[PDB]
DNA sequence: TTTTTTT
């Protein structure tokens, strides 16, 4: 019934490998042991999980190898049985432990107090688990294949079973963190002695008969009582692991993967971003009654061992780089869409939008939001879609949406127990909003309900904090001069307010600008690179966003007069101009808010720790632009 | 010596330590771990507070007696009891209520006042540790937080029906009629294997009896995270509370409530039937105090004085948001809205309503809904809603499988309610509120349940003007928006209009730039012109009078001149009535009636509005 | 139960 059969690997000497490699390793190159420093860090307590990285074991070989001693393959080894191996592992750990140079605070652990009872009263005693306070994990190798090489979900195969492989996919949800009962301790009141029990199984059956010794001494039958300081419990979560859109096969739906995620590794993901997670593929075992229907098909799930997400003095570094190179406003301004040619100012705004303003909350409980939102207005054929998607794609947390495609209640929040919208993916990030000038009314009213207080309300309730923006062709499908240009916005004068800068660009031949344009698209074509300034990479354009961000400049006195001035004059300024071909709307106090915000973004791209009238004024100047865009005719 | 298990610590000793908290440790001690020697008095502080509240508690009869752990830390021993409590939250809130039950015993034997030992003795102490920690959500609750003391804040989704618990097992033998009593610990009976009696001789005769076993008290209540617990981008986590008890039903749902307790993790079996039970353990929080989230004397003193001062009317409308610039009149209707009139009850035309409902309808940038946050800080009981965000359905009632849930209105009722965007509000569900603010009360008719639910709201609503802006040509009626029905049901209705001079904007411009020349920036304090609210409501009880008859006459007559919906006169005698309430006079005054028709004629800029078709000319508002 | 949407 058990045929046995000899392979090609020895799982003591295989082990003896690896407890020689936690002592001997060391990061040397990148100069104790590295792995002794871990596990005094364990001992200490102050580590409460290990990661082997497969990395290191393959280096570890590679000594051996340039030693002249025969490697083991323990890297290898550990894709053909990871699971296997991480007990080994685990052992090897326990044998190579040192002691803790700091207190490990046993008096607060209940169950090392009771533990040195425990033994005390004793004189394999429990469970090797329950001694350890740690849960092993495994780095994925360094590229140099199946661990390197993430996989999607049909990629994957049973074959990969009980092998270290790495994933890649939309996370389609993740469960709620349980506790999981790695070891269960019995205690009998009869024999004064407690027996306990180690779970490894998804359910288990307990053991409700007192083992202990002195209770089969008195011969009582004695009543076994779990006790929870006394057993093992560790935090449990599942994550579903979607095949991203590009791997799913034309005609196919993508498949969720349920994946095991277990003690520190709990509650790491979040479903908004792509995740690679590097875990030993194993299958799920069937339960009784489905398992007898089964037959010999059974579940699979995926056990991560390291969770990575596509989206300091490095980062702190690269700012400076960007701040020598200079003209940092401007230059992240043409570093936006360097493909399309032109729409500066709109790429300038786009970029005070993605440092954002600072928020503000009163202390008698008025709270002034500090995200910015833009509305681009142009003609057809104006890159207003490129742009809005390359504005999608610089957001690591940005969501791009049209009006047709989604509904407002579906972006916002869309109803299937609540889940989030699109406006909730986009928390700490943009909601891009294509063809803004079809989307109904109806959904603007929605939109109009968070741009103006980031909250959601419906009851559920999100904070739902984002930057807004639009991009929207004007009314019958072109800019009409004789059209007023409120008229062709075709917008509420609710939603001009409560957005702070809206883009009107209008599509006029000229020579010129033909053939520039033409010149720098035809250099597109022929070499993806734009033909011409070195647009800044993105990765750093979002690392100074976030510098700005963390600026927060305020206001000061000779600022803030120049800004009531401008309130002012701006009120001045409709009222005089009711004129609507020139009217683009009446001065808004909350418009001098979102110009306060505007000018606290600027001073925050120029890094400065407070608002300057200089800020201001570029703020002022960006409306101005606005407005004379469509002036200039 | 008897320890507790797994701490090395003395059960003896832990009472010892309790024992010298309830006796021989000053209030003294407590008020110098609060430190404030300044706020602390030297004699209530000779004065052992333990012993004073085991006192009381023999005075109320009641074996509960309500325990601080800022005082367990203030006496030395009793501050490594509660060290050990928080170690053993359970074992040590027993011994602490062993404690109480034999210092009330040595207390009664001391003062010599009449008591009975066996009644201390049938009595069961309770300890209920407060203060212990800082208030947390259910989500930020561990498994090594579990059997460990914590005090924890949170808002009761919901209080579950009180749940019967075994106290004790009661075996009575069907063979042998024998009777016993079995006590139940751990929540498990036991059962002899053999019968009671020996004379019976039979095997397992003893059979447990449901209405024989005693019965204690039991009770579960959900309880949401708090919202600054609560992640921004998700909804919070909710845990239930066990409660037991003096404690069950301390707090109605729908209120936030501060229970402290222990957290406490139970297995889960797999099958009921089965004993095996699932690696997760379902996790629950036991209550050891249940506390929520009146008037003091000196407070009551303070809120006479003000309301003594002439200036108070306006000093309230201006504390409610004091702030915000420009809006003292919505403010001062919304005072007088959370001052309430008095409700009067007849057997012919039923009840007449005190509750005063105020509409607002303002321009962007009116602050109309910062101060109607105002109002909702301000209010005893706060609801807020958006008109975008609100549903009849919701607003009345719900209906879970079939049992009917409260309404938005219905919890917003005991407390003032607070409606943003109520012009985008949708007409639909502000006919749903046209019945439930005439009738001061919701009735719901659905098919396998109908039900009333009360809907005694103060309701207070931020609109928009139907226009962008407000617009003077517009009538103000029409530029709130409000269906006329429903205006008809608002006891007030308020208009609020930007005007631009250069003066005014100086100010304006000077008041935002202030707060901002502050790199952190006559009213009343928010709680106290709640307390202020809530002690008008307690001690005034205005009524008609003769001389506010004769206002309202008059007022009712001359609306007629000018139509006059019945309704609207009681609204007058209800804003009347809550202006007696702002000026603490027991019954309603000419004066009073006279300020509610001036009030309302203020808040709708009625005085502003041009004669003709209900327009106001924008100069008009704001004088 | 509650959207969603096809009849």
């Amino acid at each position: 019934a058990l045929p046995s059969i000899q392979l090609p690997v020895d799982y003591n000497n295989l082990f003896n490998e690896i407890t020689d490699f936690l002592v001997t390793f060391k990061q040397d190159t990148l100069s104790g042991p590295k792995y002794m420093a871990m596990l005094q860090k364990v001992a200490n307590r102050e580590l409460n999980s290990v990661i082997i990285d497969l990395d290191d074991i393959l280096q570890y070989q590679n000594e051996k190898f340039l030693q002249g001693t025969q490697a083991d393959d323990l890297v290898s080894a550990i894709q053909q049985n990871a699971n296997h191996f991480t007990e080994l592992f685990c052992r090897a750990i326990d044998n190579n432990m040192p002691l803790p140079t700091k207190e490990i605070d046993y008096k607060d652990d209940v169950l090392d107090v009771i533990l040195n009872q425990r033994r005390l009263r004793n004189e394999e005693l429990f469970p090797p688990n329950l001694t350890r306070r740690y849960f092993l994990y495994f780095k994925p190798l360094s590229q140099n294949a199946i661990s390197s090489k993430p996989l999607s979900v049909r990629q994957i195969k049973g074959d990969f079973l009980g092998q270290l492989i790495t994933v890649r996919g939309i996370i389609t949800r993740v469960s709620d963190v349980k506790p999981a009962v790695e070891v269960i301790a019995y205690t009998c009141d009869q024999c004064g002695y407690e027996v306990f029990q180690e779970v490894n199984s998804r359910t288990f059956t307990p053991l409700s008969e007192c083992t202990s010794e002195e209770c089969s001494q008195n011969q009582t039958k004695g009543q076994l009582f779990m006790s929870t300081r006394a057993s093992k419990f560790s935090a449990f979560q599942e994550c579903k692991i979607q095949e991203l859109s590009q791997q799913v096969p034309v005609g196919h739906i993508p498949r969720s993967l349920n994946i095991h995620v277990n003690g520190t590794l709990v509650r790491s993901l979040s479903p908004g971003d792509i995740v690679d997670v590097t875990g030993i593929f194993l299958p799920a075992p069937y339960t009784g009654f489905k398992a007898l229907k089964a037959g010999l098909l059974t579940e699979t799930y995926l056990e991560a061992q390291f969770v990575r997400q596509h989206k300091t003095s490095d980062v702190e570094e690269r700012v400076m780089e960007l701040i020598t190179s200079g003209d940092v406003y401007n230059r992240l301004a043409k570093s936006i869409a360097p493909e399309i040619y032109g729409n500066l100012d709109v790429k300038k705004a786009l970029l005070l939008l993605l440092v954002g303003g600072v928020d503000k909350r009163v202390g008698d409980g008025m709270k002034i939001r500090g995200d910015i939102n833009v509305c681009l207005m142009g003609d057809p054929g104006v890159a207003k879609s490129q742009l809005l998607k390359a504005i999608c794609k610089i957001s690591p947390r940005g969501v791009y949406t049209t009006g047709k495609g989604s509904s407002g209640v579906g972006l916002t929040a869309a109803v299937m127990i609540l889940e989030g919208g699109a406006l909730v993916l986009a928390d700490n990030g943009i909601c891009c909003i294509d063809e803004f000038d079809k989307m109904d009314e109806s959904d603007r009213t929605a939109i109009h309900e968070v741009m103006e207080q980031q909250t959601i309300s419906i009851n559920t309730t999100l904070n739902a904090r984002t930057s807004i923006l639009a991009a929207a062709n004007p009314l019958y499908g072109r800019y009409n001069p004789r059209l007023s240009p409120l008229d062709n916005i075709n917008l509420p004068a609710a939603l001009l307010s409560r957005f702070d800068i809206l883009f009107l660009m209008l599509d006029i031949p000229s020579r010129d600008d033909d053939e520039k344009l033409a010149e720098h698209v035809t250099y597109v074509h022929m070499h993806n690179k734009q033909p011409d300034f070195t647009p800044v990479e993105p990765s750093k354009m979002r690392e100074y966003i976030a510098y700005a961000k963390t600026k927060r400049p305020v206001m000061s006195e000779a600022v803030n007069d120049y800004v009531v001035q401008a309130y002012i004059r701006l009120r001045q300024d409709s009222k005089r101009e009711m004129d609507s071909k020139f009217s683009f709307g009446q001065a808004t106090p909350r418009t001098l808010l979102g110009i306060i915000r505007l000018s606290q973004a600027l001073a925050k791209l120029r890094l400065a720790d407070m608002v300057d009238i200089d800020d201001v004024e570029e703020a002022l100047r960006l409306v101005r632009v606005s407005k004379e865009s469509l002036y200039q005719e | 010596l008897r320890i507790i298990w797994g701490t090395n610590v003395s059960i003896q000793e832990c009472t010892t330590n309790f024992r010298n908290f309830l006796m021989s440790f000053k209030y003294k001690f407590r008020k110098i771990l609060d430190e404030r020697e300044e706020f602390i008095n030297n004699t209530t502080d000779e004065e052992l507070y333990y012993i004073k509240q085991l006192n009381e508690m023999r005075e109320l009869g009641t074996s509960n007696l309500n325990l601080d752990a800022r005082n367990l830390l203030a006496y030395k021993q009793t501050e490594d009891l509660y060290h050990q409590l928080l170690n053993y939250p359970q074992e040590v809130i027993s011994i602490m209520d062993q404690t109480i039950k034999d210092c009330m015993v040595s207390l009664i034997v001391d003062n010599n006042l009449d008591y009975d030992l066996d009644e201390i003795e049938t009595k069961f102490y309770k300890v209920r540790p407060y203060n212990v920690g800082s208030c947390k959500g259910m989500r930020e609750l561990n498994p090594n937080d579990i059997d460990k003391l914590i005090n924890l804040k949170g808002l009761v989704l919901r209080s579950t029906p009180v749940i019967p618990d075994m106290k004790v097992a009661f075996f009575k033998c069907n063979v042998c009629d024998h009777t016993m009593a079995v006590e139940i610990d751990r929540g498990v009976i036991q059962e002899p294997a053999r019968c009671e009696r020996i004379d019976c001789n039979e095997p397992n005769s003893m059979s447990l009896i449901h209405n024989r076993c005693s019965f204690a008290d039991k009770q579960v209540i959900k309880l949401q995270e708090t919202p600054d617990f609560v992640p921004d981008g998700q909804t919070p986590h909710s845990i239930s509370l066990c409660v037991y008890d003096e404690l069950v039903d301390s707090c109605r749902a729908g209120d936030r409530i501060e229970v402290t307790g222990t957290f406490r993790s139970i297995p889960i079996r797999a099958n009921s039937r089965q004993r095996v039970l699932k690696s997760l353990y379902k996790t629950y929080v036991d209550v050891v105090h249940v506390k929520k989230v009146q008037i003091t004397d000196q407070d009551l003193a303070k809120i006479r004085e003000v309301a003594a001062r002439e200036d108070l009317y306006s000093l309230l409308a201006r504390s409610i948001a004091p702030s915000i610039y420009e809006l003292e009149d919505v403010k001062k209707g919304i005072l007088l809205q959370l001052f309430g009139g008095t409700n009067k009850t007849f057997t012919k035309g039923g009840r007449y309503r005190g509750d005063i409902n105020i509409l607002l309808c303002g321009d962007p940038s009116t602050s109309k809904s910062q101060i109607l946050q105002y109002v909702h800080k301000i209010t005893p009981r706060g609801v807020y809603t958006s008109g975008k965000g609100s549903s009849a359905v919701g607003l009345t009632a719900y209906i879970t499988r079939l049992v009917l849930e409260s309404g938005a209105l219905v919890l917003s009722d005991g407390g003032v309610c607070c409606i943003d965007e109520f012009d985008k509000m949708s007409d639909s569900t502000r006919s749903v509120l046209h019945e439930v603010m005439e009738q001061q009360t919701i009735s719901i008719a659905k098919a396998g349940i109908i039900t009333t639910l009360n809907a005694r709201s103060s309701i207070l609503a931020s609109a928009n003007p139907i226009g962008s802006r407000y617009n003077p040509n517009l009538p103000v009626t029409e530029n709130i928006d409000l269906p006329p029905p429903l205006l008809s049901r608002f006891d007030l209705v308020y208009l609020v209009l930007d005007k631009v001079d250069e003066k005014n904007d100086r100010e304006l411009a000077k008041h935002l730039t202030n707060l901002y020349l502050e790199d952190k920036p006559d009213v009343l304090p928010v709680e106290f012109l709640t307390m202020y609210i809530s002690y008008a409501k307690e001690h005034i009880h205005p009524i008609i009078t003769e001389a506010a008859k004769t206002e309202l006459v008059r007022a009712y007559v001359g609306m007629r001149k000018m139509t006059a919906t019945t309704r609207q006169l009681e609204s007058m005698i209800r804003l009347a009535e809550a202006h007696a309430k702002m000026k603490l006079k027991n019954v309603v005054e000419l004066e009073d009636v006279q300020e509610a028709v001036r009030l309302i004629r203020s808040a709708i800029k009625d005085y502003a509005t041009d004669p003709k078709t209900g327009k106001i000319d924008m100069n008009l508002v704001q004088t």
